[PDB]
């Protein structure tokens, strides 16, 4: 995976918490 | 130029107008874009878009092709006012399958990609063979009438015409599906030929102008009658009516009184020249709310295609009959054919339909080639053929080169 | 100011425009955010794009 794809996934995951 | 407004299509059919960033890469916008359409659908009270198992969200053209994730919206040929579609594409990954024994392997594989024969197709083959069979039967019976005036030709053809039409009626009424209709139509259409020669062969004495009046007349009548009660296969029946009608006028004139064939041929050519301009109007007048509009559109499209075909056939027969390599100003009809072809060659661009435009374009080329062949068969000598061969190959080469180069 | 400052460090031209108007935050569809309400009042969370 590319750097862009990693940050894109990371931003989507950053929206959630326990 | 920093942004572009476009219509984005979403689930089940809502279109939403949005102003997108013209230079960011497309992969950056699909996620927040999906949120916005879902927000509007949720407020509208409609069911939002949702994922299913394994897959991804993609942005595609209305043709379905997805846009390259790394390119900018301006880097792609997308302009303000265009429209796009947001879509979910499922994952296609699965295990690979292997078979060792070449005998079983070839059998299994080959059965997937190609279609075997079935009882539905078996009938259409037989239906096509019976149609071919009777058009051959009428041919030999007609050839016999050309040397004998006896009633045999009309007597034997008349019974065939009755039998083929009789069988067709039961098939039409018993039909249930599109496949059943195809078979019925092929059978009925085959009745037109035997009935047609059956009438034309009745008038005694040598064959010619007097019999011609009956033949092209009954032919035109039968084709029109079939079109009225069937209402299907519009284009082909339309073509038979036109070519039959114009021939009936010429037959009647020659039979009653005509100073020369050139006079009749010239008259027909002029009638056709004006008919090309009338064709779109004729087609247009010949024609839950959505059903009426689409039915009107396809019905109209069909009539023009058939109408153009009928005119194209007549001009080439007339034009090639008018020109002559020995009679008078041999060059006059040659150049006249050229000017007549130019109109058709240029006007073809005014119509959007592929087959309509191609038939118009093709109609001009065939006349030029046909004229050269006539001038090569007669007045035969090395100069004539040498010139015609070179002309026939250079002619289309220049046409394609000017368009492709 | 900080975005323009950062742009210059990247070697990119700062945000600039001509004509009567103003500068504001917008969504991917171009809709501007409310000027008088908190980002917590609007549906904004970590990782959103503007």
């Amino acid at each position: 995976v590319s750097i862009a794809e990693a940050e894109e996934f990371a931003q989507k995951l950053a929206q959630w918490r326990l | 130029p920093q942004a572009v407004v476009v219509g984005v299509m979403a689930g089940e059919g809502v279109q939403i107008g949005v102003l997108l960033d013209a230079n960011a890469p497309v992969s950056v916008m699909t996620d927040p874009l999906l949120k916005v359409v879902n927000s509007r659908l949720r407020e509208l009270g409609e069911a939002p878009l949702e994922a299913t198992g394994r897959g991804r969200w993609a942005l595609c053209l209305v043709d379905g092709a997805p846009l390259r994730a790394t390119q900018s919206l301006t880097e792609q040929d997308v302009y303000d006012g265009d429209r796009l579609w947001i879509r979910f594409i499922a994952d296609t990954e699965r295990r690979s399958q292997v078979i060792e024994h070449i005998s079983t392997a070839v059998a299994s594989d080959l059965s997937k990609r190609f279609a075997r024969i079935d009882p539905i197709v078996a009938v259409q083959v037989g239906a096509s063979m019976v149609a071919t069979g009777v058009v051959l039967a009428t041919g030999v019976l007609g050839w016999w009438r050309w040397h004998h005036n006896t009633w045999l030709t009309t007597i034997y053809t008349a019974v065939i015409g009755v039998l083929v039409l009789a069988v067709a009626m039961l098939l039409l009424m018993r039909a249930k599906t599109d496949a059943d209709r195809r078979v019925a139509d092929i059978m009925l259409m085959s009745a037109i030929m035997p009935v047609t020669v059956a009438a034309a062969a009745a008038p005694p004495g040598p064959v010619g102008s007097p019999q011609a009046v009956l033949g092209f007349g009954v032919l035109t009548v039968a084709a029109a009658l079939a079109l009225r009660f069937t209402g299907r296969r519009l284009g082909i029946y339309t073509t038979i009516v036109i070519i039959g009608a114009l021939t009936m006028l010429a037959a009647l004139a020659r039979m009653v009184a005509a100073t020369s064939a050139v006079t009749l041929l010239s008259s027909l050519l002029l009638i056709c020249v004006v008919a090309y301009h009338a064709a779109p109007a004729l087609s247009r007048r010949l024609a839950s709310s959505v059903r009426d509009v689409l039915l009107q559109a396809e019905r109209a499209r069909s009539f023009l295609s058939g109408l153009l075909t009928g005119l194209g056939v007549m001009v080439v027969v007339c034009m090639t009959s008018l020109c002559d390599p020995h009679t008078g100003q041999r060059w006059l009809p040659l150049i006249l054919a050229g000017f007549t072809s130019g109109f058709l060659l240029l006007r073809g661009r005014s119509y959007v339909d592929r087959w309509q435009s191609i038939t118009l374009a093709g109609t001009a080329v065939i006349i030029a080639a046909a004229v050269c062949v006539r001038y090569a068969l007669e007045l035969s000598s090395p100069l004539a053929v040498s010139i015609v061969a070179a002309i026939l190959v250079l002619l289309p080469a220049a046409g394609m080169a000017a368009a492709a180069h």
